[PDB]
């Protein structure tokens, strides 16, 4: 076939207008060229389509061998055709030809639907297993929501979605792999596995895997659960008068605690949003950075929206206000100073919003609308959501719209701080005042008639639905949809973290966070020494053996060498805190001499390295004479299960070669086994043409170009010439490492500031 | 086993001190399932 | 894999009176027996034997130095009088996971002097009333069981 | 031999006590709010 193509060249360029386009044209205008087809698109599908289907041989067969397998008649039925096509330039057929096949022919494969159609597959699967309920055939009440209408394996944005997929089904042409492949290496390898074996064309694959990642959203009316489960079947599960109970066949509080504690660290120092990115592109989650779940939902908690802005991603444009989301509708506020007697008898000078404006609220599952006047809220609209949502959504609306009444309403005093230890403005000491003694401008507010009409309905200072409501405050029984045009309008931040539109106005401020603390349902592993001197004991050994797995290539190495520089690294410094400083010495004596023992009188053994080296941080103590104290049962802060075992295993280490896997902190982790072999089997996946550097031009001195798999023979530091992209021939070198610019910007930032502050 | 002087508390708390204890399995969210019933769903339960 | 070849790797195709230990795990064995160590075998402390698929105990190198053997998740259900003859001198045994029926399996131990510590996990003799002060006047040289004689103390 | 240190972890039970090791430094209780830090002999 590659010589039907190279004389299909050769017969093209024969005519001038190929020589002369082909010369002319870049790589890059193809696509151009490809967009000058006719369009003389059929103008009715459908009756073209019955036309077709009534002729002799409508359908139109590639040129091949597979026609011989069928005559041109059988039966008596005509099927296929021999005169030649125009349009398509091959063959002939009908739908009797078609049934045929179905009938008799050629018996295909049908492992390939096993994998390569797993979405469809899974789809199936969660409908089976699916338990159904009863109907009700009340009203619904539904909401208008931006709802992802299919699950997704990992959800990306577009362009890495498209790279992921070259990157799978398409080896050539995979210059210069960016920084996603790595964040994405377990899928590229197990997508890569799965499909291999198959004969379908790439296209295909290449369309299925688009679905199976780029996230599909719509507007819909939804009411009850949200997740893609729910709404593959929210044509039955949903009904404007009537509803069913159905069941079909996690990362984000860990992602929420994470860009809480990351926003904490940053703020107490100074310059916060470079050590905040260092961190945020720095950690991961039990296989990837925190670009990996961030990315993959729209917006989120204030915290994740921050950290996005000091990352590369786009979050919605709302306005948050402790909790409120807020989205303008008209009129423009004036920030000017004023002078205000508070409640409590002091006075503050603080910005208020000279003139008229009305806002979309929101917050948690609570919508509403607010439409305030200069030290004074003037009406707001809510829907019975929840008691602790609508209360919160009342007072932080209260205390945003600076009405005068929530001033005179304070009783106690406003000089609190954060857990980082920091004054903020009144405005938010306001807030935190008012939400933990609720019932303080509530009082002294004022009453309002109810709403006497239809439908609008008061509600009272306890939240419940009773009547002789608020003074302003509404609660219509109908629908509020609001925060339309979600259109991620540019947003600046600042070094504080704090965000700000394409003006000077400030959207989110550093201090939105809620300081609320959970557990992290996943683990939690960062790579910097900095953050990690927070959490308990077993956090920071867990932490500790992350590290030292991670980077398990530069530490083995190390070993070989035999010098104490290996052993003097800061990741184990905050582990030092976590051994008495009474016996901490000795282990590090014991610990050092059963590892020089290893290296003298023993070959390689990777659990016991593990599970000895930190201890050494400490300088030893070794016994009067100079031996070496000798110790099993190595105890650690806490006492009781906080203690490691240096026979076989403990609570937090237990390494099993049977199976060759890792337990640390009640996780298990797969140690293949050990050798550079297992560490070229973790490298299993990364990216084709991910070890190869580029460095000149094309050099004809090597002669053709050559394969990835001959381009593997090649020693570390040579020099060959491959095809980057659609052609464009470049020299390559072997790569001697493995790199990551998101750690040398940070180390160059770090050195930077170092240098700044030396000299200041 | 939790060893106590011999004060009454009341449940929750015997039951967090009991967990803290035996941090490892409070602190277990990867559940490796052994044996399923034939209607019961395992994700429910465990989630619970 | 085979026991061929962990004797091999452990070994490292060097003299048999070399290594005082072995670790026969995770091999296929041949009708279920430990085959791959020869009755050449003089020297010898730590044995390790787990996913054999052990059926009986017929074939042994005779020893006087072996103080430990581990046996685990196994079939094997006869009588253990053969370990007098080939080496009475076990002070560590481990039967956790075999499968023994009935209390006369456990007998033949009796004229073993040397056990301190027998192990016995999940096993169909285990679930009996007073298996556990049976077993101890029945074996009166036992120091140590499942690890809850008087105290807890570690191999 | 000395007083409560939570560092070196909670209160021991006799279970502990009495496979403790000569010259291994443990905690007890005497009652509510009175620990101590005590010390296996040989003697």
């Amino acid at each position: 076939m590659t010589l039907a193509k190279i004389e299909l060249l050769k017969q093209l360029l024969r005519d001038n207008e190929a020589k002369t386009v082909l010369k002319q044209t870049t790589v890059d205008q193809y696509n151009i060229i490809r967009k000058f087809n006719t369009s003389r698109i059929e103008k009715n599908p459908s009756l073209r389509m019955k036309w077709a289907m009534c002729s002799n041989f409508p359908l139109a067969l590639t040129k091949g061998d597979m026609a011989n397998r069928i005559p041109l008649e059988y039966k008596g039925i005509q099927l296929k055709t021999n005169a030649e096509d125009i349009g398509t330039k091959g063959q002939m057929c009908s739908i009797a030809a078609v049934t045929w096949w179905n009938t008799y022919g050629p018996i295909g494969d049908t492992e390939g639907f096993e994998r390569v159609y797993e979405s469809f597959f899974l789809r199936k699967m969660r409908l089976d297993n699916a338990t159904w309920g009863r109907i009700t055939f009340g009203p619904v009440e539904r909401v208008r929501k931006r709802v992802l209408l299919n699950p997704l394996t990992k959800e990306m944005p577009p362009d890495e979605a498209s790279n992921v997929i070259m990157e799978i089904l398409f080896p050539k042409e995979a210059g210069i792999p960016r920084e996603s492949t790595w964040i994405h290496r377990e899928l590229i390898k197990e997508k890569r596995e799965k499909l291999k074996g198959t004969m379908i064309t790439p296209i295909v694959l290449a369309y299925m895997l688009e679905r199976e990642l780029v996230a599909r959203r719509r507007f819909l009316p939804v009411a009850g659960a949200t997740s893609a489960e729910f709404i593959e079947m929210l044509h039955c599960l949903q009904g404007e008068n009537w509803r069913q109970i159905y069941h079909p066949g996690s990362r984000s509080q860990s992602m929420i605690v994470a860009c809480r504690k990351i926003i904490r660290r940053s703020i107490v120092a100074s310059n916060p949003l470079e050590l905040a990115v260092e961190i945020a592109n720095k950690t991961v989650i039990d296989t990837e950075p925190l670009k990996s779940c961030l990315a993959a939902i729209d917006g989120g908690d204030v915290a994740c929206d921050i950290i996005r802005a000091a990352l590369g991603l786009k979050i919605r444009q709302r306005q948050r206000f402790g909790r409120l989301e807020l989205k303008r509708i008209s009129g423009r506020g004036f920030k000017n100073d004023e002078e205000i007697l508070i409640g409590n008898g002091t006075i503050q000078k603080i910005g208020i919003w000279d003139g008229e404006e009305e806002f979309h609220v929101r917050c948690g599952e609570c919508r509403g609308i607010l439409k305030k006047s200069k030290m004074k809220l003037e009406k707001l609209l809510i829907n019975s959501a929840k008691k602790e949502d609508m209360r919160d959504l009342i007072i932080l609306c209260m205390v945003f719209s600076q009405d005068t009444r929530m001033f005179q309403g304070v009783r106690g005093e406003i000089n609190f701080l954060n857990r980082a230890g920091q004054l903020l403005s009144p405005m938010y000491q306001l807030q935190r005042y008012f939400l933990n003694r609720s019932n303080d401008l509530f009082d002294q507010w004022g009453y309002e008639e109810s709403p006497k009409a239809s439908e609008l309905h008061g509600i009272n200072e306890s939240m419940n639905a009773s009547d002789y409501t608020l003074k302003g405050v509404v609660v219509t029984r109908n629908v509020i949809d609001d925060f339309s045009s979600t259109e991620t309008e540019k947003v600046s931040i600042t070094k504080n973290l704090s965000l700000i539109k394409r003006t000077g106005e400030v959207i989110m401020g550093a201090n939105d966070v809620s300081e609320l603390e959970s557990q992290a349902q996943l683990m939690i592993t960062y790579d910097t020494p900095k953050m990690w001197e927070m959490g308990t004991t077993k956090e920071l050994v867990q932490n500790t053996y992350q590290w030292v797995l991670k980077n398990l290539v530069t530490l083995k190495a190390q070993f070989l060498l035999g010098k104490e520089d290996m052993f003097q690294w800061d990741a184990f410094e905050a582990f030092e805190s976590i051994i008495p400083q009474k016996m901490a010495g000795q282990y590090s004596g014991f610990a050092r001499a059963v590892l020089k023992q290893m290296r003298d009188q023993e070959v390689m053994k990777t659990d016991q390295f593990i599970k000895l080296l930190p201890f050494c941080f400490s300088p030893p103590k070794l016994r009067s004479n100079g031996e070496p104290y000798q110790f099993l049962k190595l105890v650690l802060k806490g006492g009781g299960e906080n203690f490691i075992e240096v026979r076989k295993g403990s609570p937090l280490f237990s390494y099993n070669p049977q199976t060759e896997v890792l337990t640390i902190c009640g996780r298990m982790m797969s140690l293949k086994g050990k050798i550079e072999d297992e560490e070229r089997n973790r490298s299993m996946g990364n990216a084709v043409l991910a070890g190869f550097l580029v460095s000149g031009k094309y050099d004809p001195d090597l002669g053709d170009f050559k394969t990835i798999e001959e381009l593997e023979k090649l020693k570390p530091g040579e020099k060959a010439n491959i095809l980057l992209y659609q052609g464009k021939p470049v020299k390559v070198v072997k790569r001697k490492r493995y790199s990551a610019l998101s750690n040398d910007i940070s180390q160059g930032i770090k050195r930077q500031r170092m240098t700044v502050e030396s000299m200041g | 086993a939790n060893m106590t002087e011999g004060k009454s508390k009341k449940p929750k708390t015997l039951a967090k001190e009991c967990l803290e204890k035996y941090s490892t399995l409070r602190d277990q969210t990867d559940p490796i399932l052994i044996m399923k019933s034939e209607k019961a769903n395992e994700n429910f339960l465990w989630k619970l | 894999m085979e026991m061929g070849r962990r004797i091999h790797l452990e070994l490292r195709n060097r003299t048999p009176s070399d290594v005082k230990e072995l670790v026969l795990d995770n091999s296929r064995s041949n009708e279920g027996k430990l085959e791959g160590l020869t009755d050449e075998f003089e020297e010898l402390e730590f044995l390790s034997t787990i996913n054999v698929g052990l059926t009986s105990i017929a074939n042994l190198p005779k020893l006087n130095k072996l103080k430990k053997l581990e046996l685990s998740d196994n079939r094997v259900s006869g009588g253990l009088e053969v370990l007098a003859e080939k080496c009475p001198n076990l002070t560590h045994l481990n039967l956790s996971g075999n499968k023994i029926k009935d209390l006369s399996t456990i007998e033949p131990l009796k004229k073993l002097e040397n056990l301190k510590s027998l192990d016995l996990f999940n096993c169909e003799v285990t679930n009996l009333n007073d298996y556990r002060e049976n077993v101890f006047k029945l074996l009166p040289q036992l120091t140590y069981l499942d690890g809850y004689d008087r105290d807890d103390k570690e191999a």
